[PDB]
RNA sequence: AAUGGAUUAACGAGAUUCCCACUGUCCCUAUCUA
RNA sequence: GCAGUCAAGCGUUCAUAGCGACAUUGCUUUUUGAUUCUUCGAUGUCGGCUCUUCCUAUCAUACCGAAGCAGAAUUCGGUAAGCGUUGGAUUGUUCACCCACUAAUAGGGAACGUGAGCUGGGUUUAGACCGUCGUGAGACAGGUUAGUUUUACCCUACUGAU
């Protein structure tokens, strides 16, 4: 758990995007924000500076996972070949054209099981289990139609955003195989998705996540070598206030 | 430019196009979504009396028997029984994507195109019986 | 509002307070007349003094009756610190000797624009404009006095600790020269001078410290010697309520 | 107050997972980051930081990314040449391929 | 720029001026809105204040639910129908006029955003492309 | 200016006789002009007037003129001329005060549309006066003179100006003119309140209604005035029904 | 914050390194710039300069000390020309301070030729007595001796010397046989034109 | 009266009188100094202008917002032969 | 009445003649006008073939779009290609000098790189860029065979 | 109150207010012909 | 403002024949921020579209000064007119007052700038109605409506041209 921020902006997962095996940083300005990452994940794994038709906003344009990167439709092949050149061979990296081009927005994903926007295609929704190969599921959390934006995950556990029911939870928490806690980030944001990025083994959100805030993600995400997330139940005096 | 063509072809007054109107007919699900819509206060038949052909609302069920016997509707009848004209034919045209468009125009001819016309067959099997 | 007051801007002494306003009138507005003028311009011009002088009082007065944090109906604790320290009844007089001040104002500036339309003259108009100016500086020299006492407890209303007493704190509360001073300065970031006198914190003292990700703020007394148990010191008097209000350990 | 508690309750009763699989899911954390030194902030020998990279030569605005120089090739001698990206007509992104 | 809005904004062609009626693009429930000032406009003579894409503008509301009607509250312009430019070689243009309804702080009312949402409104505010199911 | 003819003609009567809505007189007359008239003009008579009483039935008005008799005489009266009720009578009310006076300017002192310058027209017996159901009619007093003794003034309309009292009844008492409201489908409700199931369905006769937002497209489509393009027009029939609350064109009143 | 913080940060800290002598040299040149700001200063600014450095001088020395005019008619009446076409020069209004009485109630518009306007009514006016110092704002009754005319007895106009009868019942004076006094002859002693306040001696 | 709503001004007064000019070739005002260590150069030279064209460019800007992207923009092209020396002038400063 | 198209009040009444700042009708164009802070992109030879390829496009190519300029034949010599626009019309003559002081701004020392240079044609909606390329699209014509 | 008053369908180159449609009146000016 | 009080000065020499700055007291509708919903006869015509210029008594921006000025913000005060001061809503209306933006919505002058530039909206004929007064012709305390002044080619000024 890393308190960070862009340029003076909270929100992390619309800036930036974070597997296992790589990550992606915007552009923007000053390499303030792309060092940061560095500090805390290295020279082991790519950390590569790119664009998504030109823009700033490339944690909500691609979706992908250790085994592979999916792009849009408005990618140029320039910002295409730039990401090849960058990762190893290992990551499948496939340009997928359809109506909606919001690929952060509509695909959230662990390296395993997937969820997907509900009116999209019957067409990718084998292109994402030949490429990320993982198990698609439509669904909603909540009645909330984009689920890239309002529902975090990692193969360790996920968070979701505070609106969803109790019933929701555990309808949702079968399919995806991990623990989920209804939770704020950034001081009461709802959303949870683009507020934060989350590996396996790190999680950073931005300056406004309060003390509170961390206690629930290092114990849903199971930061730590010594937390088994039932920590979460000592904590529940706090949360309690909260 | 002219005069004629800035009154009815601006961007504010533009109609709906060829290319949706293609896919509402295409499968027997949309058929019955908008043969059968929910009545909404801001649509000029109250949200009933819609041709699927011309995206166009009718004010009473009396203007949809004297809609369909027209020249004016026997146009989109005709206008709508090939292939739809998308980006790919005219990319097809310079030399580039053949196996993207031949692949297209392959199922149009296969599949595609008997599930329209069996679906054009039933509007009529349907606004007769009930007008 | 709540849990801070330092937004009020300031106030003048009725010496400086009259100079301000008869100063911003002559500055801003046309100065210049003419006998040889239509009398409706010269009547005009000098409806135009009394109104704007009239509402530059005013707009000083609405500046100190919206800042002060109107004792009654604060909280039962911030009213109750504020009772011993200022004084609640010269507090509430003051402030309602302006607002009595304010009102005498808006009853000169309308009669003297009301009167002043049947000027017939320029040496009629001209003494219409000098009274409406003598009878507002005379509510301001009248008003000396309270002007004053607000200007000192506005200094003092900044530099209070912001406290919530809904929220969780704690009292550290015992004899002069214990060594809760030195408590406070080891258990949170404070600057709490710990002179080895008998009373050496003359108000609360506040600072903030963290367990369990949750945030306690620690309150300060100055320490009590109770020995009537009726009457005491205000210096100590600020313990009693500290201890009687704030629901927390 | 028990008619708020359950609002509460929405974020502390956690979700289980019901198990549902015979297929087992491990996370991964790759060796390289487990054998990775942590950051030290004031030390004699730590690692350059980019950030600090970029302060020895301008600012924070004036310096200048090689956006290259830093991704994988077969043969780091052309790591800096340039895509032709058209001939005549007809792009070349378009046109090449494997074999 | 002002308040929310991260980094700068270009110059593009000001499509509404003052009194001009958009369509609303969230599931917030209001259905037309109606401006009544543009925020960060200049001032000129006889001008008019005119919105372009990516402006927040005072905006009240004409139709929709009763609860929405008659208060003023900011509003920010995701498609225009005036031609723009690109920096890359193309003008361009949309459909109709459209708005999402905002805080001033930038964040969003509702939940959802209906239609595409334009490319440098999208850079310029972060809430919205949380938001948006389609870019361009 | 329309405070300074108020004060105007208070300073020049003798008696003023106030008129009162007999649908509403409580919310109806005033509330700074008579504590004005004991505090610096006390020889004064300061009477009312209950007008616009056969849009009221009958033992309604008769029950506002008892309620109000522990104060004031307050006559009971119907401003028309061909079919008047009440005219020989506040013509012989007159002729007591006169007889104390042994001329006697006598204004016409009210709240807006509810017909001072209608009565005028029923005490001289001719159109003197300019009578219009839009509530701005006069900007200025006229002497009017009958018994070569009593002269008839009528001032315009007072509005007294007063935050509350309310936001919306000002639409519901004839002040503004309601062309001039920037949406006037939220003031539907409350005509519902207002105007019962029975006396609403006898005039417009449709059917049942519930939930005041179809009720008016249930008359939209049966007046058949829409936009073009099959629209109810949402406001031209809500302006309709504001006017014929106003107007008296359904029946309403404030039950005593 | 956390109460006061600054006299706290000159003991543990200092003021400054010159601030002593900065202070210092400061009145040394206030010395030369008293007489600098009296030379310069052009324009008012040097009016209220000297009003408040004589001011001083008068403060510092107590503490060495310790150890009717003739009114034309063509004022008071004003033209007013009625009509469409304004031609008619008839009537006149009275623009100077008139009691009006207490039960007034106005002559119609048509009849009336003199006009007293409703601003210009004073119906109370500050009473000074002589004797025992105090100022009584007491309400005027009636108007009994006017100068310059007997004719402006009966409208009342207010201007100077007119002896109005004011009543006298907060006081409560004890005549001889002790009944009780309620009212007096007062004399005003301003034009009411200058200030709306009345001011009337109370004769003794 | 006081004009009741300030504006600025329509025109710039510093580019007046606005009148034909006294040759096709304009005359250069003023030429950059001396610096008087520096190698013999040229200072100016004359060419002929002839049409536009677009030019796509990958700005290389640090800072701005199109840092390492793609921007089309028109640019301008003078034809220009090579220009062959017929004299030398020299100038005595005066105190006119 | 007396047009629409000009200052309505020319002037008050004081002082009596109109003033020298009142914008009236005269001469439009055709002065003299100085323009700085111009920036070259390419310095072309004359001797050298496929001016107008860049290091991306590798089509030899003149920076003569078809059929020339308009109004201005073709252009075989040494060239500027200067970004902007230089007052002044085709056919004309100019006078480049430099820069008259050190300039201070970034912009200034940056180094540009050309990616691709128009040559489509200006007399028309020009869409081809080497008339190869139109004997390559359309096919053959009637003329041809 | 036949010095005539209240009411009201139809009609009006009569007087005033608003709503849809519409548009260089306007934002902001440009261009073509006689 | 009136009525006192105090007294450095002034009054041919002068305390007390008599004036009186600088201060201050008399209430001018109620000592506990409740409100005051009070607009009280502007007898008279300029206002606005376009456009230019000028004062400083500065509302903003430059630089200083002083205050419980921790910062953040915000006030008082000086030098300064280079530059900038808006878009709308109700009456012929300026008068009078809101809504929002903005760094700020500063004050004035030039025959209360500007009709042989515009406007005729309103100012002033003859037509007609209602109200008051008159026996009457008619006038008005008054309200509403309808309604003709139309060069420039002259010398100068100014913008351009030989
Ligand atoms: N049915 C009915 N209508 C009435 C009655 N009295 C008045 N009205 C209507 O109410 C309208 C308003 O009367 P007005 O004389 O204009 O009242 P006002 O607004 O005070 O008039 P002004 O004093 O000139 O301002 C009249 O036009 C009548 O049509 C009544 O007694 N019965
Ligand atoms: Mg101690
Ligand atoms: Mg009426």
């Amino acid at each position: 758990a890393t308190r960070t921020q862009f340029e003076n902006s909270n929100e992390i997962g619309v800036f930036s995007k974070l597997t296992n095996t790589y990550c992606l940083v915007a552009v923007g300005g000053s390499e303030n924000f792309y060092s940061a990452f560095e500090a805390e994940l290295g020279d082991a794994i790519p950390i590569v500076h790119t664009t998504i038709a030109g823009t700033r906003i490339i944690g909500r344009m691609t979706a992908g996972n250790r085994r592979g990167l999916l792009v849009p439709t408005q990618t140029t092949d320039q910002e295409l070949q730039h990401l090849r050149n960058s990762l190893p061979d290992s990551v499948k990296i496939q340009r997928v054209e359809e109506r909606l081009s919001a690929l952060g927005n509509v695909i959230c994903c662990n390296d395993y099981v997937a969820l997907v926007h509900p009116d999209i295609d019957r067409e990718t929704e084998e292109l994402i289990s030949d490429v990320l190969g993982v198990e698609v599921f439509r669904q909603t959390i909540s009645g909330n139609i984009l689920v890239g934006s309002y529902c975090s995950l990692s193969n360790q556990g996920g968070l979701v955003h505070p609106q969803t029911s109790v019933q929701d939870q555990e309808e949702l928490s079968s399919l995806l195989q991990v623990p989920l806690v209804a939770g704020t980030v950034n001081r009461g944001s709802s959303v949870v998705g683009a507020g934060m990025v989350v590996n396996d083994y790190l999680a950073v959100t931005g300056l406004d996540t309060t003390a509170p805030e961390l206690s629930v993600i290092e114990s849903i995400f199971r930061l730590q070598d010594a937390q088994p997330e039932s920590i979460s139940g000592n904590l529940r005096d706090t949360l309690i206030e909260t | 430019m002219g005069r004629y063509s800035v009154k009815r072809y601006k961007t504010k007054r533009r109609t709906r196009d060829l290319d949706l109107i293609y896919n509402d007919l295409s499968t027997k699900e949309s058929v019955q979504k908008l043969l059968n819509q929910p009545l909404d206060e801001t649509k000029p038949g109250l949200g009933q009396h819609y041709c699927i052909h011309c995206a166009k609302y009718m004010e009473t069920a009396i203007a949809l028997k004297t809609h369909l016997k027209g020249k004016v509707h026997k146009r989109r009848v005709k206008e709508l029984r090939g292939v739809p004209y998308t980006q790919e034919v005219s990319d097809a045209a310079a030399g580039y994507n053949l196996n993207k468009f031949l692949n297209r125009v392959q199922e149009i001819t296969q599949s595609v195109g008997p599930e329209k016309e069996s679906n054009e067959a039933l509007l009529k099997e349907h606004l007769d019986s009930t007008l | 509002m709540q849990l801070s007051w330092k937004d009020i801007p300031t106030v003048a002494p009725a010496n400086d307070l009259l100079d301000i306003v008869l100063n911003r009138t002559q500055r801003k507005t046309p100065t210049v007349i003419r006998p040889g003028f239509k009398i409706t311009r010269i009547r005009a011009f000098y409806m135009r003094k009394v109104k704007y002088t009239g509402e530059g009082f005013v707009e000083k007065f609405e500046d100190i009756l919206k800042g002060f944090p109107n004792i009654n109906d604060v909280h039962p604790f911030h009213r109750d610190l504020m009772d011993t320290l200022y004084e609640k009844n010269h507090y509430k007089i003051s402030l309602a000797a302006i607002s009595r001040a304010k009102s005498l104002v808006e009853q000169v500036a309308r009669d003297y624009v009301r009167l002043l339309k049947f000027g017939q003259s320029l040496f009629q108009c001209k003494q219409l404009k000098r009274a409406a100016l003598g009878r507002m500086a005379t509510i301001v020299k009248k008003l000396r006095d309270p002007l004053a006492y607000l200007e000192q407890v506005r200094q003092h209303i900044g530099r209070l600790p912001s406290i919530d007493p809904n929220t969780r704190t704690l009292l550290i509360c015992g004899y002069p020269n214990v060594g809760k001073s030195s408590f406070l300065r080891c258990i949170t970031k404070s600057d709490v001078d710990v002179q080895p006198y008998a009373f050496t914190t003359k108000s609360l003292y506040v600072g903030h410290f963290d367990y369990k990700y949750l945030r306690f703020q620690a309150i300060d007394t100055p320490g009590i010697l109770d020995r009537p148990t009726e009457e005491m010191n205000n210096i100590e008097m600020q313990s009693i309520y500290a201890i009687a209000h704030l629901r927390s350990c | 107050s028990q008619s708020r508690i359950n609002n509460v309750l929405n974020k502390i009763h956690v979700a289980q997972p019901q198990a549902r699989d015979d297929v087992k899911r491990t996370p991964f954390i790759p060796e390289s980051v487990k054998n990775l030194k942590k950051y030290d902030p004031e030390d004699p020998n730590r690692r350059k930081l980019a950030r600090d990279i970029e302060a020895e030569n301008g600012g924070a605005g004036v310096f200048n990314v090689n956006l290259k120089d830093k991704y994988l090739l077969e043969d780091d001698e052309w790591k800096n040449d340039i895509m032709p990206e058209i001939l005549d007509g007809k792009n070349v992104y378009d046109f090449l391929d494997p074999e | 720029s002002g308040n929310g809005a991260q980094g700068t904004k270009f110059r593009i062609s000001l499509g509404l001026p003052v009194g001009a009626i958009m369509n609303c693009a969230d599931n917030s429930g209001a259905r037309n809105l109606y401006i009544i000032a543009v925020k960060g406009s200049g001032s000129r003579l006889n001008r008019l204040p005119a919105a372009s894409l990516g402006d927040m503008v005072m905006a009240t509301v004409k139709k929709g639910k009763p609860e929405l009607r008659k208060k003023v509250m900011p509003a920010i312009v995701v498609r225009q129908a005036k031609s723009w430019r690109r920096r890359d070689g193309v003008f361009l243009y949309f459909e109709d006029n459209a708005g999402v309804i905002a805080n001033p702080k930038g964040e969003m009312k509702g939940s959802a955003i209906t239609g595409p949402v334009g490319k440098e409104c999208a850079d310029l505010w972060p809430r919205v492309a949380s938001n948006s199911g389609v870019v361009v | 200016r329309i405070w300074n003819e108020l004060y105007k003609v208070i300073d020049s009567s003798d008696v003023v006789i106030h008129v009162l809505d007999a649908r509403d007189p409580l919310g109806t007359r005033c509330k700074s002009v008579e504590e004005y008239m004991k505090k610096e003009t006390p020889h004064k008579h300061l009477i009312y007037v209950l007008n616009k009483c056969d849009l009221v039935p009958t033992w309604v008005a008769a029950a506002w003129v008892k309620h109000l008799s522990k104060e004031r005489p307050t006559l009971a009266f119907h401003a028309s001329i061909t079919n008047s009720f009440g005219k020989g009578s506040l013509i012989q009310l007159l002729r007591q005060f006169s007889q104390l006076h042994t001329q006697i300017s006598v204004g016409f002192i009210g709240y807006p549309n509810t017909g001072k310058s209608s009565i005028i027209n029923t005490l001289r017996k001719k159109k003197v006066c300019q009578v219009a159901p839009i509530p701005g009619e006069t900007k200025v007093w006229q002497y009017i003179t009958l018994m070569k003794r009593i002269f008839l003034i009528d001032c315009p309309g007072i509005v007294p100006p007063s935050s509350k009292d309310s936001e919306e009844d000002i639409l519901f008492r004839g002040v503004v003119r309601v062309e001039h409201v920037t949406h006037p489908e939220q003031y539907i409700p409350g005509v519902l309140k207002r105007c019962q199931v029975k006396h609403l369905e006898r005039t417009y006769e449709i059917s049942g209604w519930k939930d005041a937002t179809e009720f008016i497209e249930i008359l939209a489509r049966k007046q058949g005035r829409l936009l073009k393009g099959g629209e109810p027009d949402e406001s031209g029939v809500s302006k309709q029904i504001l006017n014929d609350f106003n107007r008296g064109k359904i029946p309403w009143f404030v039950l005593p | 914050p956390q109460n006061d913080y600054i006299e706290r940060h000159i003991k543990q800290h200092g003021k400054r390194l010159d601030h002593e002598e900065r202070k210092r040299k400061r009145e040394a040149r206030e010395s030369h710039k008293i007489s600098e700001r009296a030379q310069k200063l052009t324009g008012w600014k040097g009016k209220q300069f000297a009003k408040k450095r004589y001011a001083e001088k008068v403060s510092m020395r107590k503490k060495i000390k310790a150890h009717v005019r003739g009114i034309s008619e063509e004022e008071m009446f004003k033209v007013i020309k009625t009509g469409k076409s304004r031609s008619k020069s008839w009537k006149r209004m009275i623009t100077k301070h008139t009691f009006v009485g207490e039960g007034f109630t106005r002559r119609p518009v048509k009849m009336e030729r003199i006009i007293r306007p409703s601003a210009l009514r004073q119906k109370k006016a500050n009473v000074t007595h002589p004797e025992l110092g105090v100022t009584v704002f007491l309400p005027i009754l009636a108007v009994k001796k006017n100068p310059q005319s007997p004719m402006y007895t009966q409208l009342g106009v207010l201007t100077k010397g007119t002896i109005i009868e004011v009543n006298v019942s907060e006081l409560g004076m004890v005549t001889a046989g002790g009944k009780v006094v309620w009212g007096k002859y007062a004399q005003v002693t301003n034009e009411p034109d200058r200030d709306g306040c009345v001011n009337a001696v109370l004769l003794v | 009266s006081h004009r009741k709503y300030e504006a600025p001004r329509h025109g710039h007064l510093g580019f007046l009188p606005r009148k034909r000019a006294a040759s096709i070739r304009a005359r250069v005002k003023a030429f950059p100094k001396d610096d008087r260590s520096k190698p013999v150069a040229l200072t100016s030279f004359l060419g002929y202008k002839a049409g536009m064209t677009t030019i796509v460019r990958d700005l290389d800007r640090p800072g701005s917002k199109f840092h390492k992207r793609e921007v089309v923009e028109a640019v301008t092209v003078v034809d220009t032969p090579p220009v062959v020396v017929v004299g030398v002038v020299g100038y005595v400063e005066t105190p006119r | 009445h007396r047009g629409l198209r000009k200052v309505a009040c020319i002037g008050a009444w004081h002082p009596a003649h109109v003033m020298w700042s009142v914008a009236r009708a005269g001469q439009r164009g055709y002065h003299s006008r100085t323009s700085i802070n111009h920036k070259i992109y390419r310095v072309g030879k004359g001797d050298d073939e496929a001016n107008g390829a860049t290091s991306f496009d590798r089509t030899k190519k003149t920076i003569t779009p078809m059929g020339g300029f308009v109004h201005y034949g073709e252009i075989k010599n040494d060239f500027i290609m200067v970004k902007g626009c230089i007052p002044g019309n085709r056919k004309r003559i100019v006078t480049l000098r430099k820069s008259l002081y050190t300039n201070t701004s970034r912009k200034a020392l940056e180094e540009v790189s050309l990616k691709w240079i128009d040559t489509a044609s200006k007399f028309g909606k020009g869409r081809f860029q080497t008339p190869a390329e139109k004997h390559a699209f359309m096919g053959t014509l009637k003329k041809d065979l």
